């Protein structure tokens, strides 16, 4: 409280000095029970390339996949990657993974990127204009190059079949000139099935506990519990009206599973005044006491405060009737607020109150009227 | 002929669930109450453009449309998309084999791909290098026309085949009627119920109440 | 069409006509104010950064921004209270009513509680009730006040309005006969008091089928509760706009926090978590503003319900169409969800008759003008009567003044003027 | 404790300039706050896109500051009209309002002036010492009901007198004090007496 | 002069529009504050900054 305040002295009151969060117990890892190892070795070390006018794809699924391998080989002059990190590709998994291999001159790898154009990037190999994956490249000279002629050059993702054939000389004395491989993984980070993951490895399944959690590369914090939601056989997520996921089918068994998130609430600190006393009372906002002396009220959990059966004005409120002070061997009470003394008017059809004498009362209304005449410089306060 | 496409022709835009909510979306969808294009199998295959993706229906007990042809010139002088039913199979190919160039069925494969009383309908697509299926079947007590009621298609396959579409063809088998629906971009209003399943929708370009 | 501004009226003016009511209706003309919009409140940094530390750790370079949002939601939250407490609790005893109901003929019997509810509301509050109709950080926290405190307040505002009338607003409530309120009341608008003893079953009989025409209109009509239904969709519609908000992209690569902390790594996800945290603060500031606005509007509100209550409820009120469209006798408080209703009970004329009428009348060459109303008479007649209610009195030294002769006077008339 | 309305309007100020002159010193994602550190260590074309993140952030934290000032500005005018109508009717006049012009039935109001702000010192008449009195809505004497003109009926349990509303000043009941209207027999609850003729 | 309060609502209203308006050419870091000089001098990806 006095952290909240930035102050040492704090009156009677109540602060929302901090935000009660149920901690994650354990992190539990949910993915795809497959273990066949993905062909990377089939595509980086193939027996040809294809010519970038008709680039070969190949379509990588139902396997394991080791990014590490690749991004660590030193081999690759480049590894420019677009919507994902190099170091991220293991945490994370894919519907499929899509291989576009081909040779090109090295002069025009600056045109494979997801918004570019050129003479080949406006016509033989388009990337989409907002594309997510990686390209990865390296000079081929010590195999390709020969010249080599075979190596033919001319909508995203276009195929296509005067006229645009053209060809290149590459000769091992070739360097912008050599033949450079190129392959670009295109991931496809859409919420089917994923069946193209990383080596991680699942653990048990955990149910009606917090925990941090991870299903296909999901990672988020919550009570993961079994569900009723009639997802159908093309869905794997579900999600709420923040977008934020409110339900996954299990990867392994196949069931569906809601995702709450964790217990949480305010933590109001009753005090009296510093100037009176150094006990308090924390109201830990909406929360059942099972969850975090004790009391429970409509507006929380109450802890440290004592319930008591009288009813007294409401010296701090705390919420639903609910109000403390502190009081006698001192504690600070809790309890439902009286409303004033409780009064039968004596009424009847011929009975009047009269007063036989009056008092003049003198009150006090203090009213603001101006606040302080400030004025900014405003340049002077953002430039100085 | 023509008739009425009303209501029919939505599907589920994305592969993820929700449940009581209204999302919207944006794209290439049937447009309401659009002119569907219609045939009969007996005694009525040409060639169509494609456009921006195609709608397509049969009305059945019989099953004598069995298949799909998509590209530019559909004739092999350029690859092709070939679809086909065969009672076991669906079947995919875009192979240089010459194809039944007036084409009915009697009763370089460098993609090739394997998986009145109904009613079964389409949504054909291309965006950005994939081709798109969705499809639902559904019985029907009106053998006269499509119903003016509701139900969404859900999507089957998605296919890189990176290949141009501007035109596309039906297939028919012999020893029942069909329909055509150009899409459009559109944007679409969409319920789904308290299972997830979207059991109405609007389009926002129909009229001013839809808008 | 071209709207019609009214049904157009020549009223029938002279120099010399008069139109007196001959007949009066009671009305319970229901008004209907917001007091306290949902006391919302947000945890800022579950908003923005959704229990991501690497979220919070840029959160922090803004500054005093997620701690001032705090600190005004908390303004806004704690002021509904203020609010309601100074909308309802203007009295510091809870007044109850008597075991038995000897009010003159008046039934109150639907807007003083009822055992039988599980919350001791009065029957016209639990139509009221009827009629009126998340984890993202943010939270609703509850009223400092329950409905049934609430119901409490309302029942001692209306046991003292029904058995001491205006004078539990002064000292401690003086108990005074129903039936002898209202001939205050009568007072108050300038109508005779024995205008209420002569028809006191009829005005009973007006008042008790005039709250009967509000269990109906109730009962059968949604679009009484506009207002209270109007404040509990606005701060609806800001909360599923803010919630909403989260699934923006505002430029980055997703809006779901954990699909770039899993898919970049810190560098990169530095550059887009900044643009979420941009656009989500943009929104969060958005909404406070927009609830800060709206809270000043509902305060402006619950001054004018506490006025009401004031003046129109602990009191009667001389402020003309203040207190519902007539002559404002008194009004009894009920609580509704998020605000307060009052049942403005009002004398308004009805049955009226045309008379001839003169400013002053002459006697012995001696002007006499009327103490109390205006001179009238039938066609044959004069007679002096009061400005609201026909009851023709004949002319004397008691009901009117001297001053002077005669010839000043524009339209004065001769009569006889009658001396007891 | 009594000033808070006025303490608390000079505390919303001071904090909120001490929150404006502390978002000085927030990084809003610049390698300093201090703006000085960089324009001497950075080139002026790296340290533009700096200052360009400081100008968004102390802009918008300005932005916030005005807004704050100008609803916190209408609520402070709200209060003023509020004063100066509690100036009009209740110091240069009396007020009819009930509880408008503080508890009880209100006699006339003084002004003090306080930093920032206006006190009143509302003078009312607070009724205090009561008795309990049989009461009619009426009287009848010869066949005639008759009503008070001011005040109401009360008897102490043997004799009936009138007397207004607000003070027990007892009057013998009079034709003076009091007005005819009909025959008795209208009336819920009317008594007889005597009603003597001065 | 007498209209004071009246001539200043107009007055607020419209310098409130006409600030709106002028904010239309206002630069905020962009090459252009004209829309059109972007969408003219840049392609169509380095023109979303
Ligand atoms: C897809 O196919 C269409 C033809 O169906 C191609 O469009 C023609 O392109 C030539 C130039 O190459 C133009 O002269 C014609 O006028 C176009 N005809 C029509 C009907 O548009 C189109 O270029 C092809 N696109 C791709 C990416 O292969
Ligand atoms: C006061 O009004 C209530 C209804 O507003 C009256 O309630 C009725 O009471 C009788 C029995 O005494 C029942 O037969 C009716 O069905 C009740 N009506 C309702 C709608 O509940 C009550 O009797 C009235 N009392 C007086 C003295 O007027
Ligand atoms: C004043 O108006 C009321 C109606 O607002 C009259 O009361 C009605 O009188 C008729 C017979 O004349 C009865 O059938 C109704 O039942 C009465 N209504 C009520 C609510 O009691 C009243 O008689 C009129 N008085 C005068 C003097 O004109
Ligand atoms: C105007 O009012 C007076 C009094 O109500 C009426 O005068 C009475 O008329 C009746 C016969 O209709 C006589 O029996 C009474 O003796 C008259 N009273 C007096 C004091 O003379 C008069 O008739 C009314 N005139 C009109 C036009 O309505
Ligand atoms: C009121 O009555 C008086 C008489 O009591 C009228 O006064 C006479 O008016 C005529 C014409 O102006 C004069 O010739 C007489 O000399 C007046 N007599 C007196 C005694 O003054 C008067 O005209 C009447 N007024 C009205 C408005 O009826
Ligand atoms: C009610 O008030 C009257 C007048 O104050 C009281 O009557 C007087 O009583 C005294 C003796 O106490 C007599 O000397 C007077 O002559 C009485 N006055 C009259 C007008 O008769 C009466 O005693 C009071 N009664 C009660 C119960 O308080
Ligand atoms: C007020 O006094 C009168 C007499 O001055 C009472 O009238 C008598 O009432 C009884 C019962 O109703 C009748 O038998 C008599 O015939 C009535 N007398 C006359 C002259 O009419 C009246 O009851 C008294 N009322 C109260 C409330 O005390
Ligand atoms: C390609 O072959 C070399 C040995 O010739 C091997 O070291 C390398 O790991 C292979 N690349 C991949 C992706 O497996
Ligand atoms: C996945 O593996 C588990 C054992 O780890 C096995 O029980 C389960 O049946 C498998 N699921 C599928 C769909 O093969
Ligand atoms: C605070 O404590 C000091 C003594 O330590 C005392 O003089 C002062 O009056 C106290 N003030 C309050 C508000 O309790
Ligand atoms: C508190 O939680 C327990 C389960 O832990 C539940 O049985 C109880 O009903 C809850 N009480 C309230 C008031 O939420
Ligand atoms: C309060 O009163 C109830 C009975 O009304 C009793 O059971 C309970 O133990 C009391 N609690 C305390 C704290 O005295
Ligand atoms: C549909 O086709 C008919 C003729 O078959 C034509 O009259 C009508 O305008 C068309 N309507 C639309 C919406 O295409
Ligand atoms: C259907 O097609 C598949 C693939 O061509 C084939 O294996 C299967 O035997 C076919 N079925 C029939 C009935 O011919
Ligand atoms: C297969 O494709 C190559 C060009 O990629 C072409 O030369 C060959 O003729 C094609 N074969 C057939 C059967 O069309
Ligand atoms: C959801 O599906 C079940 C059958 O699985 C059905 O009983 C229920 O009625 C459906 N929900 C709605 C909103 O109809
Ligand atoms: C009064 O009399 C005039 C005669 O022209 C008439 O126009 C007017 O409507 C009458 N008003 C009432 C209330 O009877
Ligand atoms: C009233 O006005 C008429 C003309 O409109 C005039 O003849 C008559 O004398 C006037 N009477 C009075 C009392 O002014
Ligand atoms: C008036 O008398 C009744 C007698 O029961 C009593 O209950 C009530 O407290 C008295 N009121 C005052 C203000 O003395
Ligand atoms: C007052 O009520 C009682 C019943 O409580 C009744 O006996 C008495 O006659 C009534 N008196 C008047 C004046 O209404």
């Amino acid at each position: 409280t006095k952290c909240t305040l930035k102050s040492f002295t704090v009156e009677k009151g109540i602060y929302q000095t901090s935000n009660f969060r149920v901690q994650p117990t354990e992190s539990i890892v949910r993915f795809p029970n497959i273990t066949n190892l993905c062909p990377f070795g089939e595509v980086f070390n193939a027996t040809r390339f294809a010519s970038v006018y008709a680039w070969n794809r190949k379509r990588i699924s139902n396997c394991v996949a080791d990014y590490s391998v690749l991004y660590n080989s030193a081999s690759f002059s480049t590894f420019k990657c677009y919507g994902v990190s190099p170091t991220k590709l293991n945490d994370l998994c894919f519907t499929n993974v899509y291989a576009d291999s081909f040779v090109i001159r090295g002069d025009e790898v600056r045109q494979i990127a997801p918004g570019q154009t050129g003479k080949i990037a406006d016509y033989n190999y388009k990337l989409p204009d907002d594309f997510t994956g990686c390209v990865i490249a390296w000079n081929s000279n010590n195999l390709d190059s020969k010249g080599n002629y075979n190596y033919l050059y001319r909508k995203p993702f276009e195929r296509d079949i005067y006229f645009p054939l053209q060809s290149y000389g590459f000769q091992p004395t070739n360097v912008g000139y050599q033949p450079y491989r190129v392959v670009v993984l295109s991931f496809e980070l859409l919420h089917a099935p994923a069946t193209v993951c990383g080596p991680k490895k699942s653990t048990n399944l955990v149910k009606n506990k917090c925990v941090n959690f991870n299903f296909n590369g999901l990672t988020g914090t919550g009570v993961l519990t079994e569900s009723n939601k009639k997802f159908l056989p093309f869905q794997q997520f579900g999600r709420d009206i923040a977008d934020t996921t409110d339900a996954v089918r299990d990867p392994q068994t196949l069931e569906i599973l809601d995702i709450t998130p964790c217990s949480f609430g305010g933590v109001s600190v009753i005090t009296p005044g510093t100037n009176t006393s150094n006990q308090v009372a924390v109201l830990y906002q909406g929360v059942n006491c099972t969850e975090v002396n004790v009391f429970q009220t409509r507006a929380g959990c109450l802890i440290g405060a004592e319930h008591v059966n009288n009813s007294y004005e409401c010296d701090i409120p705390i919420g639903a009737g609910i109000c403390a002070s502190y009081q006698t061997s001192q504690s600070i009470i809790a309890y439902t607020m009286s409303l004033g003394a409780e009064n039968s008017v004596a009424y009847s059809n011929n009975s009047i109150a009269i007063p036989t004498n009056f008092t003049i009362s003198v009150t006090t209304e203090i009213l603001p009227v101006s606040m302080t005449k400030t004025s900014v410089d405003c340049t002077m306060y953002i430039c100085g | 002929a023509y008739t009425n496409s009303f209501t029919r022709g939505v599907y589920y835009p994305d592969k993820v669930f929700r449940s009581s909510v209204l999302h919207s979306t944006q794209d290439l969808f049937l447009p309401f109450f659009s002119n569907v294009t219609w045939f009969h199998a007996i005694h009525d295959n040409p060639v169509l453009p494609f456009n921006d993706g195609v709608y397509f229906a049969s009305t059945e007990k019989s099953n004598i449309i069995r298949g799909w042809i998509f590209g530019t010139t559909l004739d092999s002088k350029t690859q092709s998309l070939l679809i086909v039913n065969n009672a076991t199979n669906v079947v995919i190919k875009v192979c240089e084999f010459q194809f039944c160039n007036d084409p009915f069925l009697g009763v370089n494969c460098t993609f090739e791909y394997v998986s009145f009383k109904n009613l079964r309908e389409f949504v054909f697509k291309n965006i950005d290098g994939y081709f798109k299926i969705y499809s639902k079947h559904t019985p029907i007590n009106l053998v006269r026309d499509l119903p003016q009621g509701f139900s969404a298609l859900e999507p089957l396959v998605d296919l890189p085949i990176g290949i141009n579409i501007t035109r596309f063809q039906t297939l028919l088998a012999l020893h029942a009627a069909y329909y055509v629906g150009y899409l459009q971009p559109r944007t679409f209003l969409l319920k789904y119920n308290e299972n997830g399943t979207i059991t109405d929708a609007v389009d926002c370009a129909l009229d001013p109440l839809s808008e | 069409y071209t709207m019609s501004l009214g049904a157009e009226n020549s009223v029938a003016y002279s120099n010399n006509s008069i139109a007196i009511p001959t007949n009066f209706t009671i009305s319970v003309t229901t008004e209907i104010l917001p007091v306290s919009m949902t006391k919302t409140s947000v945890d800022c940094t579950m908003y923005i950064c959704g229990d991501s530390t690497e979220c919070s750790n840029l959160l922090l370079q803004y500054g005093s921004f997620c701690t001032q949002l705090n600190r005004a939601l908390t303004g806004i939250a704690v002021e509904q209270d203020k609010n309601t407490q100074e909308v309802f609790a203007q009295v510091k005893q809870i007044y109850k009513t008597p075991p038995i109901k000897d009010f003159g003929g008046f039934n109150f019997s639907q807007i003083l509680p009822d055992p039988s509810k599980p919350s001791k509301r009065s029957f016209i509050e639990d139509l009221l009730f009827n009629k009126v109709t998340k984890f993202n950080g943010l939270t609703v926290l509850p009223p400092l006040l329950t409905d049934e405190m609430i119901a409490q307040y309302t029942s001692a505002l209306l046991a003292g309005t029904i058995t001491s009338g205006w004078t539990f607003g002064a000292g401690a409530a003086l108990q005074i006969p129903f039936a002898m309120q209202m001939a205050y009341r009568f007072n108050g608008i300038g109508v005779t008091q024995n205008v209420l003893y002569e028809n006191q079953k009829l005005i009973a009989n007006q008042f008790n089928s005039a709250i009967g025409k509000i269990q109906d209109s109730l009962s059968s009509t949604a679009s009484a509760l506009g207002k209270l239904q109007d404040v509990v969709n606005q701060n609806a519609q800001a909360l599923n706009t803010l919630v909403k908000q989260l699934s923006s992209n505002f430029g980055a690569i997703s809006s779901v926090l954990n699909d770039i902390l899993s898919r970049l790594d810190k560098v990169e996800a530095e550059v887009q978590i900044d643009r979420l945290i941009t656009g989500r603060l943009q929104s969060l500031q958005t909404y406070v503003t927009q609830q800060l606005i709206r809270a000043a509007e509902i305060r402006a509100s619950a001054n004018l319900a506490a006025t009401k209550m004031s003046e129109c409820v602990l009191g009667q009120s001389k402020r003309v169409d203040f207190c519902g469209k007539g002559y404002h006798l008194m009004s009894f408080p009920q609580s509704a969800p998020h605000g307060v209703v009052f049942l403005h009970v009002t004398y308004v004329p009805a049955q009226e008759k045309n008379f001839t009428t003169a400013p002053a009348i002459c006697h012995d060459g001696k002007a006499h003008f009327p103490r109390e109303g205006v001179f009238v008479s039938n066609g044959t007649h004069w007679f002096v009567t009061q400005r609201n209610f026909y009851e023709p009195q004949i002319i004397t030294t008691d009901n009117t003044f001297v001053s002077g002769n005669c010839d000043v006077v524009i339209g004065i008339v001769n009569n006889t003027v009658y001396d007891p």
